[PDB]
């Protein structure tokens, strides 16, 4: 998550 | 309570923003970062509150859920009636530019040769060209397409990095920050500048602010515009005085995002603190300037007249719109 989607 | 942390990427950001935090009297503060993508994280956490980013970043930020609060705005002709922070956004345009000198080289015979982008991820450097050739081409293979390149932000063993060259040292090879050489408009200008590439991929006000003395700098003090032609998707050749015929995109200003839950905030902060330094602003000249450092564009782009408020209160995809939205989409599968 840090590219979160 | 009241004060915003700016996110700097790199050292020399880090620089400036020290000086504009000096200036305001701590109301502005600075945290830095080695990347643009860390300075996003680091706004997440809370650590940060905002920076100014290209429209391919904006698209990572705005999935986690960051939004535009200002935009950069530039000087225009058509809506002059109207104040700069009150006045609609142009977009700037995306351009390929190669040396007349390589004659014979045209958009359809790219393949093979050698390309300088200003960061993997960003509209005019990557976004744009790589989803145009990976379409035309039907394959994925984009880091196969050129021969050899300079991208910043690519794997430093790879030929998307063979053609960068790090700071004065040698070390930061393909980082994507300034200490990169060949890092964003000025850097991959200045790789096809000095023959290092063939084309470059950059926007039309680039080409202009480097060339016919514009910028004193070392490498560009000679640069003539004649001596540049724009690659047309037709196939074709062009002076870089026939842009609005000849560009592969309009592109979405660079704006400054923050977590929503803080954009009110930033938003307030950062309209007092152009009155002080903007264009026209109070200190300008003599104190200091929000958006001059010598053509390199640091915090900001250097041709930014003034940061204008959005309306319509736009999310991120209205932001940059949904030809530009799916275009970034699409090229993402790929990766
Ligand atoms: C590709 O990208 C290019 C760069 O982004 C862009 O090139 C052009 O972009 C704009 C828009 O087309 C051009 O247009 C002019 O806009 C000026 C404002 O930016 C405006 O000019 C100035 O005129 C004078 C002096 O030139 C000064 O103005 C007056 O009024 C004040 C009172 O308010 C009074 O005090 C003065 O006596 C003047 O009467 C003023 O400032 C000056 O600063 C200049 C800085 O060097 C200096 O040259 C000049 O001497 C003045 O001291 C005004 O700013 C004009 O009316 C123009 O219409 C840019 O000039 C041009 N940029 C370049 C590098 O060529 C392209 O449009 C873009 N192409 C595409 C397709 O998108
Ligand atoms: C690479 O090739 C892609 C596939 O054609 C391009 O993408 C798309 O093409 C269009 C342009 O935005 C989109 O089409 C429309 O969206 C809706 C419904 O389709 C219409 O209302 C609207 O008028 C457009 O006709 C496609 O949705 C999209 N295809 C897919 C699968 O998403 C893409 O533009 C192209 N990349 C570049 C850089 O040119
Ligand atoms: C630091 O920010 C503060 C807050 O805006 C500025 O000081 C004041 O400015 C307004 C104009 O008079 C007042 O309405 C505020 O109430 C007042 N706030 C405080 C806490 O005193 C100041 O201009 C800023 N300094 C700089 C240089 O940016
Ligand atoms: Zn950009
Ligand atoms: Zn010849
Ligand atoms: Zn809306």
């Amino acid at each position: 998550l840090e590219a979160c989607a | 309570y009241t004060r915003v942390v700016w996110c700097a990427v790199g050292p020399e950001e880090q620089k400036k923003c020290q000086q504009w935090s000096q200036q305001s009297g701590q109301n502005v503060t600075c945290a830095t970062a080695s990347t643009t993508d860390d300075c996003i994280v680091l706004v997440l956490k809370g650590e940060a509150d905002a920076l100014n980013l290209d429209g391919g970043y904006i698209y990572t930020a705005g999935k986690c859920g960051l939004v535009p609060v200002l935009a950069e705005n530039r000087k225009s002709s058509k809506h002059s009636s109207l104040d700069c922070v009150l006045r609609p956004t142009e977009g700037y345009l995306a351009v390929a530019v190669v040396k007349k000198a390589n004659e014979g080289l045209t958009w359809n015979s790219l393949k093979d040769k050698k390309s300088c982008h200003t960061a993997v991820d960003r509209t005019a450097g990557w976004n744009i060209p790589m989803g145009l050739i990976v379409n035309q081409t039907g394959s994925c293979a984009f880091d196969e397409f050129f021969s050899q390149s300079c991208a910043p932000g690519a794997d430093p063993k790879s030929r998307l990095c063979a053609l960068c060259a790090g700071d004065d040292q040698g070390l930061d090879k393909c980082v994507p920050n300034s200490k990169e050489k060949y890092y964003g408009y000025t850097g991959a200008f200045r790789c096809l500048a000095e023959d290092v590439g063939d084309v470059a991929f950059v926007k039309n006000d680039t080409v202009w602010e480097n060339t016919n003395g514009e910028s004193t700098a070392d490498w560009a003090k000679n640069l003539k515009r004649e001596d540049f032609r724009l690659l047309c998707l037709d196939g074709t050749r062009k002076p870089v005085t026939e842009a609005q015929s000849c560009h592969l995109a309009v592109a979405p200003n660079h704006a400054v995002v923050s977590r929503s839950d803080r954009a009110a905030h930033v938003e307030q902060v950062l309209l007092h603190q152009q009155a002080l330094f903007g264009k026209n602003g109070k200190n300008c000249p003599d104190k200091f300037c929000l958006f001059k450092s010598e053509t390199k564009n640091l915090l900001f782009n250097d041709n930014t007249e003034c940061l204008a408020k959005l309306g319509g209160r736009p999310t991120y995809e209205e932001y940059l719109g949904t030809e530009y939205v799916t275009a970034i989409a699409n090229l993402k599968k790929c990766s």
